[PDB]
């Protein structure tokens, strides 16, 4: 490919930066952002991209956590910890009282291991996890961008998206492997249930967790 | 090479005491023949020794001399060892000595063998031994004597066994030791066998007596071979010969013969009564008796068995049939309780042996083992259990040795039923079936078909289905399923053609022949796909010519007709004929069958139809016409001027190749083409000095000139710039040339030279093809130049030599990474070739040109290594300057690539090279310590990233040069230092905690770890194990406060097991890791303890790389299934880690057990096994799976779990269709457990239930089991209702409902019946699809059923009632109501989806004989709903219009012009957007153009434009769909009248600089594709119109495009570029500008005929004038004007526009009129020329190394501008310039 030597050529910390700035061409994904959280960043490239695209204005706050360590940059807080444990999810969501994010994030994947089903199954706690962190920041109507593994089925994750977004989409940008199965979910509108707090919420919290139908269930003839 | 005689120095005086100085005796012959060196005259005078002896056949009586002679003629025979050829020489002389001198030389060699035998040395026994073993083949002198001393030669063979015996266990420790030991033992058993089996002294009894000392040495041997057989630490090797030997002894010593076959049966039952075997057993074999023994030495006494007793004759009778079954029933037995693998591939070659064996009892047995052998026993059933258990086995000796079983089983098989009546055997019939029911990718499918074919011929299974050769045929795109099927097809045609020849004995049976076998090849070459076109040519195709080569004859003619056709019509089978017919006559000609006639043909090949083929398009057409002309059956064969001119033609276009295959097969060819030159110039000189044909001088002078000529296309090629493949084949060729004529330097004559065609010019190109970025083209170059002969100092000056090393000193501290790699490659041309300084000489203190390579690698590496110790030093100060100028990787990199052209083994100045060592293992430590903490760490006018890569590069230097200085076999490396370097690699590796030295450190400490294994010294070769064992006890209690990362995989342990794994050797003893793998699988195991958890996730994170290692390969299956375990009981953990580190191990275990992926996406069934050899396999994993499903099934009623590992795993296992017994584990009871997990409150566990209950149901029984299912589900009235329940059995029977209609399909026509009943049980709970049910992922579900039953229904003709009960689904769905309420409902657009399908059914369904309509649908207010309808709409009209297929538009969709003509102002969705343009493109335009200005307000003009507004702003597959549709209303508007020329012409401005701006990049390629297909749909009116429609500057603009994307860097829009060249040259006014018209050609070459044919139609057009101002300013290539490219040279475009221009004005005398148009093009160019000059001026010396891109650029434009001048030049006669800038260059 041509993207891994352009990540060396430019100040990117890597290849998946073009990742994200190609997403922007297509989807306006940094309209009117002005604070945004990053799930997942290993070297932090989709920090950097961040950073020069809001912070450049100065006034623009990002947060980006990972696994692991990442090399400090200029208007960007980093975060070490498992998005996973609840201690990490709850210091991020201690950067955002009253003002909420406007965009959140996420690169993460699991080890891949090659053969998509373990991965999916992994891809999905890791989503579940993004999600939680997302409803629990981002304003109404904002913007969530997600990677997953586009495999054989793939229409559970978009039902689960769907009920939190008005419009869910699903975009293969040039950057990404033409082999791989990565794909980028981008989730366009908050609209969070009406009574959903971090009725409607006792069916889709359930579902959204897993594909758990157990709200439907009855035990009476249903009525007509 | 042969040994030289010697002879022991105090036989010399014996042999001078009878020696004569006039020489007559036989001792001055041995005089003469001991003081000798050449083993050949020798060999003679050996010869002529036997007449010596004969000529005295008088005296009665030995002459002394002659006995002295033969004396000391056996000495020397028994000091000769056997690798000595003059050993068997003289025992072949000595062989025919005569009769009279016999019974001397018997005795006399006799004490000779006597005293040898006496020896005590230990290490001299195999020496003895193998004197023995050459005594008795062919040899009688020795025959006799041996004869004579049994006892002796038995009583040293028994000693020295027990010598080496005790040695062996005394010398543990030290494995080479043993492993000569081991080899010692098993020549002595060998050689035990062979005096036992081959003396003629055995037979009768005549020794058996106790007191024969005959008899007590063989009793102690017995002894000893079944104390070796029940040892354990010996060689498998040594216990298997053991085993033979004692069945051999017992056979011989046994004195009531007929009772031997009882007692081996008793010992191999283990069922042998102590007090009934005679004493001498009992003393001899006592661990035979009285129990406990091995399993290993069962076997191998049933092996010995089998081999060495006496089957055929029934000599045993009776009692040897009982024993043939014995040993059946132990081998049976042992194979359920073997695991070991060498122990499998042992028992495999036992039962094939015991098969030959029952082959050769059965040839005269008795009636009652006919019944027990035939192939309807109980016996045979086991053993084709065995066979399909065991024929995909990971061991290729496995899989071999069940192909010889099977095909012995049916030979069995024949033999007990030869009473029969008519061929086909019901059994042979029954396994046929059976073997037919298998799909076609298993691959023992083809071997045991083959079997059955030789078996009961070919005839009856054509007769069973005729279609079978062409489905073998459709599967040969596959490679690795080509060999099977090949070797099965011509198994099939052989067979079939020796079965016409029968009976029916005429001529015509060919042509059935032919019509069954080459028919359908024909149809595969010439219309095949590509793969399936290469492979059938290189692996089916010769097998067929070679068996039948009369058919070639067949072939052609039917080709060559259908090559003459296409010439009739100006088809596909028309289009891939000549392909064909060059891939059969390359055959024919390869294979010297009737096409071998002197230049291929007189009328097969014409000169048209060898250059089409030479140019194809298609790569295999290309190498197939090479190799018709290149490869010929005689190697000798004359190459004829027709075939040099081809060659050449072929070399000018060929050299740019892009497949790396297809461009080692044209390197290849070609070599074969020199090969042959070589070989008949020497034929032609030989005829010439031997004073039709042409007087070979002239062929000799032809073939000079032909190489000479190749030469210089090849260093053309050369040029700046030039692509990767065209240096890469450039130099291959050429290196292939100086080999080949590099062969008659001990000869007298050679045709050609290379040295000589190499100038001083060429042999700096060939040096500055060290500078490429390519390694490959480095190595060729170098290698390249090193075979010229007279190269070093003879084309340079000293001066410029030594600007060439100061370059190399230069490149090798740059900061550009890959400097170093030239640095060191020029670094190594000059030490190779002696062209260092003179200055040089200082650094050391003082022909064999390995001296003199040695010290030249001496004096650089230690001017290398004082330059390195200052940098470092200063590293030391201050690493930022380190990293900015002087970056240290660089000299290690040139000292590694210094050393590794060395044989460090061999090296001969070890005073000079000891410190020089020390020096560099000091430096590299110091080194490392600078570096690594900024590589643990974080970072401390210099980015940082340039500090991390100079760190990280001297990490991999450092440790690449460790790796190098380990194999100096540790001497110049003492063992403390090989400590250290083993430490420095444990310190990091372990503690790096980052990816860096990880993978860095691995690959030096592997190289160090096989150094360590294979080296000799006991104190080193213990340091492994040692590691190993510390490592695993860090592992124990690692303390998670250690430096040790969990992360990116695992703190590099992994890599660091790997490594001491790997010392082992390969397939040797693998005793590390049994220890390894029980200690972690142990540790892997649940804990107690909470604090236990670290040790667990460690284990499970080395697991996971053992188990995909290739080195522990087929030696990691026994522990598989206790990692499963493992791996499946950590996925229950509540740690998250244990969990995640078991799914990644159990994905390991996955790929480990069934093999890579086979295909890319379908994995239909590659990867799956059946039940029964997974189970097997792992027969320990049936219980557990089952336990733990049933487990999680009751888990879920009464509620992480691990349900979905055991699903993924049980999804994997079908059932075998060639199960001849039932499933003995019956994977049956699983299905109930199955069945219950989907009622899982987690999607994916329903969803992967539902998968994997589909193979464990068999397809007759999915009807009963959809029914009985469906029963559980609730009636509308019930009152229980739980959804997970309800979706869960949904999936199920969705999924079986689909496995059953990809079955039963056309197959059966009784399933209709199923079918209805299905239906009418689906029809019974229609409810749940309505809107009573509440949840909409049910519905979903339920609907998709139903849209299942429909397709079911549709191919299969009651029906009436299932589509009214769908169209009241319709009617009342939200389709047509709408959703009320707005509250994301989950599942909703599942649910909309799948109504759209149901709904498109039924309309599909109403017309061909209605709810909604597609009006209404595409109405709908949910974007999918439309996308749907659009997706049928598009493809029923793409269907009907484009793939017209003699179809037309339904006549529902007649007139919906005016329906998408609204909707495409109207939507707003992309991706609907997008599809309704394509249905407008889809339709004609004559129809709905018209009715534009009403519909939508629009004229066609500018609806026009709005497309092309379309067309400029978008940047996806749109902008292609809008273009590609803006051309069609452009070419409708030309098409119709001949006024819309001038009312469009603003419009096709814009046009033309829409197709200019789609051409470019940021576009997808779909976007260069559409410009591609638009310009050929439009050549001829666009680009070939006589009377252009455009101005000037827009067609060559298109033209720009055209020959723009002929140079693309990827393939498919160089094909369809080439496309448009082909229409381009086959228009009318066209036809003559090239000789490739209606030809499909390369896009190498279509630049070539584009250019010409562009010029053509420029002197056509009469519009010249205008004309070349624009092609000149192409030639500047304004771009300019002061990632790499794979494929596109700018030299090439500027070469062909610059030949064509100068055929042009020559063949035009053009002679512009206006100087003034021209003046501006001379002064831009001689603008460029000054600056070119000023440029080349001011820059440094040696350029071509230092300045590398600067320089390429420089030149590249210079040649540009000396093209553009050399055509001005022409013009005008301003050729001042010119020779001013030669002046300034040269
Ligand atoms: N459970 C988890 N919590 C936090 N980060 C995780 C995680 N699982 C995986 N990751 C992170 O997922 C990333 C995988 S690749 C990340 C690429 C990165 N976003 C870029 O800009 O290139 C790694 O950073 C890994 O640490
Ligand atoms: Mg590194
Ligand atoms: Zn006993």
């Amino acid at each position: 490919d041509v993207y891994y030597r352009l990540a060396k050529e430019n100040g990117w910390r890597a290849r998946s930066a073009f990742k994200l700035l190609q997403l922007d061409k297509e989807f306006q994904l940094f309209q009117g952002v002005t604070r945004a959280v990053d799930l997942c960043a290993a070297p932090g490239s989709w920090s950097q991209v961040l950073s020069q695209k809001i912070g450049g204005q100065g006034s623009g706050h990002v947060v980006a956590v990972d696994l692991q360590a990442m090399a400090p940059l200029p208007g960007v807080v980093q975060i070490q910890g498992d998005i996973t444990q609840l201690s990490t999810a709850k210091e991020i969501i201690q950067h955002f009282k009253g003002c909420p994010a406007d965009l959140v994030v996420c690169d993460g994947a699991p080890d891949v291991t090659g053969l998509h089903d373990v991965d999916e199954y992994m891809q999905a706690q890791l989503l579940l996890a993004a999600l939680n962190i997302a409803t629990h920041v981002l304003k109404p109507g904002g913007c969530f961008v997600a990677k997953i593994f586009r495999g054989r089925d793939v229409t559970l994750l978009y039902s689960q998206l769907q009920v939190f977004f008005s419009s869910v989409l699903c975009a293969k940008p040039r950057s990404s492997r033409n082999s791989s199965i990565e794909a980028f979910a981008v989730c366009q509108g908050y609209d969070p249930p009406e009574g959903f707090i971090p009725g409607p919420t006792r069916i889709i919290v359930p579902f959204v967790t897993c594909g758990d139908l157990s709200s439907y269930d009855s035990d009476r003839s249903y009525p007509l | 090479q042969v040994a030289a005689l010697t002879i022991c120095h105090q036989d010399l005086e014996t042999l001078k005491s009878f020696a004569d100085v006039e020489g007559k005796n036989l001792a001055s012959l041995l005089l003469h023949c001991v003081q000798l060196t050449d083993g050949v005259s020798q060999i003679h005078y050996i010869k002529q020794i036997v007449p010596l002896l004969e000529k005295a056949d008088k005296n009665g009586m030995c002459d002394p001399t002659i006995q002295s002679c033969l004396d000391i003629l056996a000495g020397i025979y028994l000091s000769l060892s056997l690798k000595n050829p003059l050993k068997k020489v003289l025992a072949s002389s000595l062989n025919s000595l005569p009769d009279f001198f016999l019974p001397e030389a018997m005795h006399r060699f006799t004490s000779r063998l006597q005293e040898e035998l006496n020896t005590t040395d230990l290490y001299s026994y195999r020496k003895v031994t193998d004197n023995i073993s050459s005594c008795m083949e062919n040899f009688n002198l020795g025959r006799a004597s041996v004869n004579n001393l049994l006892k002796n030669v038995l009583h040293f063979l028994q000693k020295s066994l027990i010598e080496i015996l005790e040695e062996n266990r005394k010398c543990a420790g030290n494995h080479i030791i043993q492993t000569q030991l081991m080899n010692d033992l098993l020549v002595g058993i060998r050689v035990s066998m062979m005096l036992v089996q081959k003396v003629q002294d055995f037979q009768g009894n005549l020794w058996k007596t106790s007191d024969s000392p005959i008899w007590q040495n063989m009793c102690g041997l017995l002894s000893i071979f079944t104390k070796v057989l029940s040892d354990d630490d010996l060689l498998q090797t040594v216990q298997s010969t053991s085993g033979l030997a004692i069945i051999l002894f017992i056979k011989t010593m046994f004195h009531p013969s007929e009772k031997i076959p009882h007692l081996i049966s008793s010992v191999l039952l283990r069922s042998v009564d102590c007090t009934s075997v005679p004493e001498w057993f009992m003393s001899s074999c006592r661990s035979l008796c009285c129990g406990d023994i091995s399993q290993s030495a069962v076997l191998f006494l049933c092996q010995g068995t089998l081999a060495m007793l006496d089957w055929q004759n029934g000599s045993m009778g009776r009692s040897g049939e009982a024993l043939l079954l014995d040993t059946a029933h132990v081998l049976f037995t042992l194979s359920s309780q073997i695991k070991e693998p060498t122990l499998e591939m042992f028992l495999s070659r036992i039962l094939a042996s015991w098969t030959n064996s029952a082959i050769q009892v059965l040839e005269s047995s008795s009636p009652s083992l006919t019944d027990s052998l035939n192939g309807n026993s109980s016996i045979v059933g086991r053993l084709l259990e065995y066979v399909y258990t065991h024929w995909e086995h990971p061991l290729d000796a496995l899989r071999h040795q069940t192909k010889i079983m099977f095909k012995n089983l049916l030979q069995m098989h024949r033999l007990t039923v030869e009473g029969a009546d008519f061929v086909p055997d019901p059994f042979f019939v029954e396994l046929t079936e059976s073997l037919l029911r298998l799909e076609w990718h298993i691959k023992g499918k083809y071997t045991c078909l083959g079997c059955l074919v030789e078996c009961i011929g070919v005839e009856h299974i054509l007769a069973i289905d005729k279609t079978i050769p062409s489905q073998i045929l459709e599967v040969m795109g596959d490679q690795s399923l080509v060999p099977y099927a090949s070797d099965l097809l011509e198994t099939m045609f052989r067979n079939h053609k020796s079965h016409l020849k029968s009976q029916t004995a005429e001529s015509s049976w060919i042509d059935q022949w032919h019509e069954t076998w080459v028919s359908p090849l024909l149809f595969i070459l010439c219309e095949g796909n590509l793969d399936q076109k290469s492979y059938v040519i290189d692996y089916y195709l010769p097998k067929l010519l070679s068996y039948s080569p009369e058919s070639l004859q067949y072939m052609v003619k039917i080709l060559q007709t259908s090559i003459d056709a296409k010439t009739g019509q100006e088809s596909c089978n028309s289009r891939g004929a000549l392909g064909a017919l060059m891939a059969c006559l390359r055959i024919a000609r390869a294979h010297g069958h009737l096409q071998s006639a002197t230049d291929t043909w007189e009328n097969l090949v014409s000169d048209a139809r060898i250059k089409q083929g030479l140019i194809h398009q298609h790569c295999q057409v290309r190498i197939d016409t090479l190799g018709l002309l290149c490869e010929s059956n005689r190697s000798t064969e004359i190459v004829s001027m027709e075939e040099m001119q081809w060659i050449q033609f072929f070399i000018t276009y060929n050299l740019n190749s892009q497949s790396p295959g297809v461009r080692q097969q044209i390197c290849s060819l070609l070599k074969k083409l020199f090969c042959r030159i070589q070989e008949s110039s020497q034929v032609l000189y030989k005829l010439e000095q031997s004073k039709t044909k042409q007087h070979p001088s002239v062929s000799l002078q032809q073939y000079k000139n032909f190489m000479s000529s190749i030469c210089n296309s090849l260093f053309e090629a050369l040029f700046p710039g030039s692509s990767y493949s065209t240096r890469f084949s450039a130099l291959t060729i050429l290196g292939s040339i100086a080999e080949v004529f590099h062969v008659p330097e001990g000869r007298i004559y050679t045709v050609y030279q290379l040295s000589h065609d190499i100038d001083v010019g060429r042999f700096q190109t060939l040096m500055e093809c060290f500078t490429s970025t390519f390694e490959d083209v480095k190595i060729l170059a170098f290698d390249l130049l090193m075979k010229l002969s007279k190269t070093a100092v003879h084309f340079q000056d000293s001066g410029k030599l030594q600007g060439l090393f100061q370059a190399a000193l230069e490149l090798s501290t740059s900061t550009k990474p890959y400097d170093c790699v030239t640095a060191s490659y020029l670094l190594n041309f000059l030490i190779w070739q002696d062209a260092l300084p003179s200055s040089l000489s200082a650094y050391l203190t003082q022909d064999r040109p390995a001296a003199v390579v040695e010290r030249n690698t001496l004096m650089v590496i230690k001017c290398l290594m004082e330059n390195l110790e200052e940098e470092v030093s200063q590293a030391e100060n201050s690493l930022l300057q380190a990293a900015a100028a002087f970056p240290m990787y660089g000299r290690v990199h040139c000292i590694t690539g210094a050393l590794q052209k060395l044989s460090l083994n061999s090296l001969q100045l070890v005073s000079e090279w000891r410190p020089v060592v020390e020096k560099l293992l000091l430096m590299s430590y110091r080194l490392s310590t600078v570096v690594s903490p900024v590589i643990q760490s974080s970072s401390p006018d210099v980015t940082a990233q340039m500090v991390l890569v100079c760190c990280w590069r001297s990490m991999k230097e450092v440790a690449l040069l460790l790796g190098m200085l380990c194999q100096l076999l540790p001497g110049l490396l003492t063992v403390e230092q090989v400590k250290e370097i083993g430490d420095y690699f444990k310190q990091h590796l372990l503690q790096s905690r980052h990816r860096g030295a990880f993978e860095l450190a691995y690959t030096g400490f592997v190289k160090l770890t096989e150094v360590l294994n294979r080296c000799p010294n006991v104190s080193l070769q213990k340091l492994p194990e040692q590691w190993l064992w510390s490592v695993l006890e860090e592992i124990k209690c690692s303390d998670p406060s250690s430096k040790l990362c969990a992360t990116r995989r695992s703190a590099g342990i992994p890599f660091y097991i790997q490594a001491l794994l790997a010392s082992e050797p390969k397939k040797g003893r693998m005793d590390l890791l049994k220890i390894t793998m029980k200690e972690l699988i142990s540790l892997a195991g649940p804990t107690d303890d909470i604090q236990s958890t670290v040790p667990q996730v460690h284990a499970l994170n080395i697991l996971r790389a053992l188990f995909r290692d290739t080195r522990l390969g087929e030696n990691i299956i026994p522990y598989v299934a206790d990692g499963a375990k493992a791996a499946i009981l950590g996925f229950t953990s509540p740690v998250w880690a244990v969990r995640n580190s078991s799914t990644l191990l159990f994905s390991a275990l996955i790929t480990r057990i069934f093999g890579v992926k086979r295909a890319k996406d379908e994995h239909s069934k590659t990867n799956r096994m059946t039940g029964r050899e997974f189970f097997s396999r792992f027969p320990e994993l049936y219980p557990f799976l089952l336990k733990q499903l049933e487990t999680v099934a009751n888990t879920v009623d009464s509620d992480h779990p691990s349900m979905f590992l055991l699903l993924l795993v049980l999804e994997r296992l079908y059932a075998s269709p060639m199960d001849g017994t039932s499933s003995a584990l019956s994977m049956g009871p699983f299905v109930p457990f199955i069945m219950r997990c989907g009622h899982s409150p987690v999607y994916h566990s329903r969803e992967m239930a539902a998968r994997a209950l589909v193979p464990f149901v068999m397809i007759d029984h999915i009807p009963n089991t959809i029914r009985t299912l469906l029963s559980t589900l609730p009636s509308c009235t019930d009152q229980c209702f739980r959804q997970n329940h309800i979706h869960g059995t949904l999936l199920q029977v969705f999924h079986l409902l689909q496995a059953y209609s990809d079955s039963k399909h056309g197959t059966n026509s009784d399933f209709q019946h199923e079918l209805t009943d299905i239906t009418v049980c689906t029809k019974a709970k229609l409810w749940l699809a309505k809107r009573q049910n509440p949840c909409l992922v049910t519905r979903a579900v339920y609907i998709d059923i139903l849209f299942l039953l429909t397709c079911c229904l549709n191919r299969s003709a009651e029906s009436l009632g299932f589509w009214e009960e769908v169209r009241g689904i319709i009617s009342g769905s939200e389709l047509i109501t709408g959703f009320p309420w707005a509250f994301k409902v989950p599942g909703l657009p599942q649910y909309l989806q799948s109504l759209t399908r149901l709904a498109i059914a039924a309309v599909w369904a109403a017309a061909a004989k209605v709810p909604i309509s597609f009006s209404q649908l595409l109405e709908s207010a949910f974007p999918e709903v439309r996308s749907l309808t659009l997706e049928a709409l598009l493809e029923k009209f793409l269907a009907a219009a484009s793939g017209l297929g003699e179809k037309g538009v339904p006549p529902l969709l007649c007139n919906m012009g005016e329906k998408f003509l609204l909707l495409a102002m109207k939507e707003n969705h992309p991706e609907c957007f997008c599809k309704i343009l394509k249905i407008l493109h889809c339709m004609d335009p004559g129809e709905w153009l018209p009715q534009t200005e009403h519909c939508v307000h629009l004229t066609p003009k500018e609806f026009l434009i709005w497309t092309m507004d379309i067309a400029s702003n978008e940047r996806s597959e749109i902008q292609s769909v809008a273009l590609r549709l803006a051309s069609k209303v452009i070419s409708h508007h030309m098409q119709t009248c001949v006024e819309n020329r001038e009312l469009i012409a603003a419009e096709l401005k814009q046009w033309v600089q829409l197709v200019i701006l789609s051409c470019e990049d940021h576009l997808p390629t779909e976007s260069r594709l559409a410009v591609v297909e638009v310009l050929t749909s439009t050549t001829p009116l666009f680009l070939t119109n006589p009377h252009p429609i455009l101005e000037l500057q827009d067609t060559l603009a298109l033209w720009k495009c055209v020959l723009t994307l002929l140079q693309s860097e990827e393939q498919a829009v160089r094909d369809a570029a080439t496309e448009t060249v082909t229409t381009a040259m086959s228009q009318e006014n066209t036809c003559q500008s090239t000789e490739f018209a209606f030809c499909q050609v390369d896009a190498s070459i279509a630049l070539a005929l584009a250019l010409a044919v562009l010029c053509d139609l420029l002197q056509q057009w009469d519009q010249l004038a205008p004309g070349l101002p624009i092609l000149l300013g192409w030639l500047l290539g304004e771009s300019d004007d002061l990632e790499v490219n794979f494929w596109a040279e700018t030299l090439i475009f500027v070469k062909y526009l610059c030949k064509h221009l100068f055929c042009l004005l020559s063949k035009s005398g053009w002679r512009p009129p206006s100087p003034e148009m021209l003046c501006h093009l001379q002064r831009m160019v001689s603008e460029q020329c000054h600056l070119l000059s000023q440029f080349f001026r001011e820059l440094p010396p040696a350029a071509e190394f230092v300045k590398t891109v600067e320089f390429t650029r420089l030149r590249i434009q210079e040649e540009r501008t000396l093209a553009c001048l050399r055509l001005l030049a022409f013009l005008e006669g301003v050729l001042s310039v010119w020779d001013s800038y030669a002046e300034s260059r040269q």
